[PDB]
């Protein structure tokens, strides 16, 4: 009903896989040391093509430029709705506006270029009461591939993050079968997307998820998009199935429960 | 690594050392079934357990903690909660009560610069009665029965 | 009475202070992930001038060359004195008498003497009279400068390797994200962890994980020497052995250190 435009000014970066070693210091600082960084919006996706980073202005100042870093132009604002495939993503795609969804364990995030904020407001003025954050709300006027990986979505208490820090560092920096891993830390909330095989490496009592197992399957599209997320959002909105939308620098992803993988595969095939 | 240690007496009782101590009684289904009688979890990071060979008091486990402190947990009320502590803290590998004299508690510790490893305590914080073996790590201890 | 020449081919590095962040990934790999590295001898010493690393050849391959790194030209062998006590008057001083450079690295477990490979013959010549030289080949023994006194209090430490991941975040924060001197010595040698950090830093880590001395005894320092990579040590170890004072030496690339107990800090200062 209400589209809150968050204060964060996210810059989308891309890190080459061989170049991850150079950025291990600031990345660890942002991941595990909240007191040593003012960053409030941090994302990190481990795709086979490259490493995708979505940090705000404060976080971006800690990443030194290099030959392994590709930085997308223009600053991306954050859209949050207080399900949404046919409400916020499909109408925006109908207006030819690029979006980069970052679905977390807490809420679904939508990223739009700041140069296209007016078009986003125009498209979403008739469906949402668009708000702008300044501390308080201010009312503003391709081929498909489905890897056989069974993914799980986890949150984590920040107090228990240091306990599993070594295993997380080993997974992130020292490592069908797409080998996908997404980590986000927005407003003090942690959302981790990881394969089932990697879950066994971690304690089960510290990771929080559905108390039924509830492993999920994944779908990837694309092949430097700087709005390919429309190709999954649109047809799946017509199918009306909930899904995590994790858009990277090159690929975009759509995580669905293992029970409904057949339906989404069938609807996306046609 | 969990360990099972039969008590020197009370042929129907045993303690299954784990992250938390647990004394069972042979009556889970052992074969026979085991009925829990006590559970001590006040000595974390335990790495060495040895029975008190003297009859009184029964069920006295010398729990060698990971910091070198030997806690005489009771899984003669003076010998309860005793906290024998080495000169310098380090892992306590092996413990072995002397059979001839069941009040000595030989303790084996890890390496150190100038601290003795195999400390022979005195059951009677304290000071070793005998300190033998310097700048080494006593991995195992076994009093000669003769 | 028996001296062992360990099977470590140690290269002494000097990471500049601004260039730590480039080496964070291999340093983290060596410090906190033993299963991911083949190194068996690591020693990091935080000093205000620069960071000093003592990692063997197997672990040296993981450190990428850069403009912020200075590497010692020669290869250092690790000499360890067994008991089967006071090595300052029997190892460092006789080697100084023969003009051989040494890089002491004392740990909470044992004290290591590092000598150059090119000086191995002179070491064997000097130390044969007093010590029976042994060589660890195939896992089995084989027979062959003004001073400063910072006012901060230091404490040697050890950690259970199974407990290191628990305090990993604090260790990383102290190492990489941080009258009075800043000193932090870490050494993971053959599975043994020896940490020498200031008493102020001790408050950050839990008291239960740190395991030393059972009484909170704190050490004092007597940094010395100058000019990067011996005198730096003979100039202090020799006089201290003459005074017969037990000390905890930590040599670095350009400077030398000798931890002494707080009670004997004044005596150590007066000796020099």
């Amino acid at each position: 009903m209400e589209l809150h435009i968050l204060e964060h000014r996210v810059r989308v970066l891309s890190v080459a896989r061989p170049g991850l070693w150079l950025y291990t210091h600031p990345l660890i600082k942002l991941l595990f040391l909240p007191r040593r960084s003012r960053c409030k919006f941090f994302s990190l996706t481990e795709t086979p093509e490259d490493y995708t980073l979505m940090v705000d202005e404060e976080g971006f100042k800690e990443l030194p430029p290099s030959e392994f870093l590709q930085v997308a132009e223009a600053t991306w604002l954050v859209l949050n709705v207080s399900k949404i495939a046919r409400s916020v993503i499909a109408p925006l795609a109908e207006h030819h506006v690029a979006v980069l969804m970052l679905s977390t364990y807490q809420t679904d995030f939508i990223l739009v270029r700041e140069q296209d904020l007016s078009v986003v407001i125009h498209t979403l003025a008739q469906e949402f009461d668009i708000y702008r954050e300044v501390g308080e709300p201010v009312p503003v006027t391709h081929p498909i591939q489905s890897p056989q990986n069974r993914f799980c979505v986890l949150t984590l208490d920040p107090e228990t993050l240091p306990a599993i820090a070594t295993t997380l560092i080993d997974v992130l920096f020292y490592s069908s079968s797409i080998t996908f891993f997404a980590f986000s830390l927005i407003e003090g909330y942690i959302s981790i997307v990881m394969d089932a095989e990697t879950q066994k490496k971690f304690p089960s009592d510290l990771l929080l998820t559905s108390s039924s197992g509830e492993l999920w399957r994944m779908v990837r599209i694309g092949g430097l998009g700087f709005g390919i997320v429309a190709q999954i959002a649109g047809p799946l909105a017509a199918a009306d199935i909930s899904a995590y939308y994790i858009s990277t620098f090159n690929f975009a992803h759509a995580l669905v429960p293992e029970d409904g993988i057949g339906s989404v595969i069938e609807v996306l095939q046609r | 690594k969990p360990d099972i240690l039969w008590a020197p007496h009370h042929v129907d009782r045993f303690v299954v050392c784990d992250s938390e101590l647990s004394l069972y009684h042979v009556e889970l289904r052992l074969s026979s079934a085991a009925t829990l009688l006590s559970i001590n979890s006040d000595t974390p990071y335990m790495k060495c357990v040895a029975w008190y060979l003297n009859y009184d008091p029964e069920c006295l486990l010398a729990v060698g903690q990971a910091n070198g402190r030997v806690v005489l947990t009771s899984l003669f009320k003076d010998l309860i909660g005793k906290e024998f502590v080495p000169k310098h803290a380090r892992q306590c590998n092996t413990l072995a009560w002397n059979p001839l004299d069941s009040n000595w508690l030989a303790a084996g510790l890890d390496k150190h610069r100038a601290d003795f490893s195999v400390l022979i305590w005195d059951i009677c914080v304290t000071k070793p009665l005998y300190e033998l073996g310097q700048n080494d790590a006593c991995l195992s201890l076994c009093w000669l029965p003769r």
